[PDB]
């Protein structure tokens, strides 16, 4: 199961 | 022995028109199991091995939500990073992120990792205490304040050490009939002629899985690399993988020459003689 | 930054005339990610032709794989067609049963 957050760069 | 789950994410801006195209592929070891292709039609994450179908709706929606969660991160990065770097909104760019868990012959946690890159070069990189950051310029640098600012760190240190090793296990135990099987190389040896006075040896490996194997050629119990090639490792399409090594060598002297082949699949070294 | 693709040209079986096959075009080691892989029987392009989805190495250098079904002969020439930023033209390998 892949990786939930994405903070942004 | 050990396993690992690994995700691989490429983002290519479009300038002509439109968004960005997006893939994704999760890999368990050499196996990919799932996709995601802003392209396709689906707009799903979809299965690509048959141990994974068993997971039921919510699985899907929850990986599907969060993959175009991420492409979407990808997007606004793709125009902060041009910004940082001071590019023109004419160029196409990419951004690639590779993440994954290991785990060892019991299960246990391994290693995490989560390295990401901007034109095909180090961008930013989660040290593999997944405490902290490696920043391989100032606009990396830039990224990385605002990452610990925001403990982005903890977050996936949890998720390396916690979810990614657990859905391992559960992924290895639901497809142990292929996941946790090896294929030993079918081997064998041609000969070509180049002339009356040299031949080429080719030694092949064949169909087998995992992709990493060990390939060398002796002449008379020592190593030989002179006058020798080796392509690189490449998929069959089944699943398996191929590779070979040649050598050059003298005629009538073929039999001093051996091959030898290490893998996983073989509880002893091959080493095969014309 | 820009890497030339490497390329292999190979079936995924030992090649026999008149035994059905896949005939692969492996390219890899390129940057960046866009390319055209066409295979070509006797310089005309198969059509029916699937690709892997889009992944990479070590050094964030791409790889794909492209592929087809066939059937090896002895007249019928293969090859995979190649076309990348990096490539002055578009380089033609021709499939070399051998190898």
């Amino acid at each position: 199961a892949i990786f939930q957050s994405s903070m942004t760069k | 022995g050990s396993h690992s789950m690994r995700y691989f994410y490429t983002s290519v801006s479009r300038p002509g028109r439109g968004e960005p195209r997006f893939i994704a592929v999760g890999y368990v070891d050499d196996t990919q199991f799932v996709r995601f292709d802003s392209d396709a039609a689906s707009q799903r994450m979809e299965p690509r091995a048959p141990w994974i179908e068993q997971e039921g709706p919510e699985y899907w929606d929850r990986n599907t939500r969060n993959v175009k969660a991420q492409s979407q991160t990808d997007r606004v990065d793709l125009g902060t990073l041009r910004g940082y770097y001071n590019q023109s909104e004419a160029g196409s760019h990419t951004i690639q992120m590779m993440y994954g868990c290991d785990v060892g012959s019991d299960g246990r946690f391994l290693r995490g990792y989560r390295q990401d890159a901007y034109d095909g070069k180090d961008y930013i990189a989660l040290k593999e205490d997944l405490r902290s950051w490696t920043a391989a310029d100032m606009a990396a640098q830039t990224t990385k304040h605002k990452w610990e600012a925001a403990h982005v760190a903890e977050q996936w240190r949890a998720y390396l050490e916690g979810t990614c090793v657990e859905w391992l296990r559960r992924y290895l135990e639901n497809g142990k009939e292929t996941l946790q099987r090896t294929d030993a190389p079918k081997t064998h040896m041609t000969h070509h002629a180049v002339s009356d006075h040299e031949a080429t040896l080719r030694c092949w490996a064949l169909s087998f899985y995992p992709a990493e194997i060990t390939l060398t050629w002796q002449r008379d119990g020592e190593d030989q690399t002179q006058d020798t090639e080796l392509v690189e490792t490449r998929p069959a399409g089944d699943g398996t993988f191929q590779k070979w090594v040649a050598v050059v060598v003298p005629s009538g002297q073929e039999q001093r020459y051996t091959c030898h082949v290490q893998h996983e699949g073989l509880p002893k070294p091959l080493t095969l003689r014309w | 930054i820009q890497r030339t693709p490497k390329i292999q040209v190979y079936s995924r079986h030992p090649a026999e005339n008149g035994k059905s096959n896949f005939l692969n075009c492996y390219v890899s080691g390129f940057h960046p990610s866009d390319i055209e892989v066409d295979l070509l029987k006797n310089g005309e392009r198969i059509e029916k032709v699937e690709h892997s989805d889009l992944s990479f190495s070590k050094d964030w250098s791409f790889y794909l794989l492209y592929y087809t079904e066939f059937t090896p002969t002895e007249k019928d020439e293969y090859a995979c067609r190649v076309n990348h930023v990096t490539l002055s033209q578009p380089k033609i390998v021709k499939w070399d049963r051998d190898m």
